[PDB]
């Protein structure tokens, strides 16, 4: 399922409820379309991959998800897993989710 | 308003 983290506090608890399940994280801007433009793929995924857990941040209004992550470029995926971090890629390949995903399953 | 940074999504290649 997706879930959309606006304050630090869903972050952590976005993992903790992630159960073990794989954490991709869609650091896009909603004001931003280059960003938002990959979202007919990775929030796609939520159909494709029930099993597999996918989250949203806003840079812009959530700072405090992205100055903890200190994130630069968007869209940034970052992958979590039980509250621990494992992998992280940035730059529009929304194929690449797919084998990401497929590595850390 | 609500800008950050640039977005490199399909906008590098």
């Amino acid at each position: 399922m997706v879930k959309q983290i606006e304050s630090k506090t869903a972050f952590q608890e976005a993992l903790d409820a992630a159960g073990d399940k794989l954490v991709v994280v869609d650091f896009s801007a909603t004001w931003c379309g280059p960003a938002k433009m990959i979202k007919p793929f990775f929030h796609s995924l939520s159909e494709k991959y029930s099993n597999v857990i996918f989250l949203e941040v806003d840079v812009d209004d959530a700072q405090d998800v992205a100055s903890e992550a200190e994130v630069k470029a968007t869209p940034t995926f970052q992958f979590f897993k039980k509250g621990q971090k494992v992998g992280e890629f940035s730059g529009a390949n929304k194929e690449k989710l797919e084998a990401t995903i497929n590595e850390l399953v | 308003f609500r800008f950050r940074y640039v977005c490199e999504g399909p906008s590098h290649g």
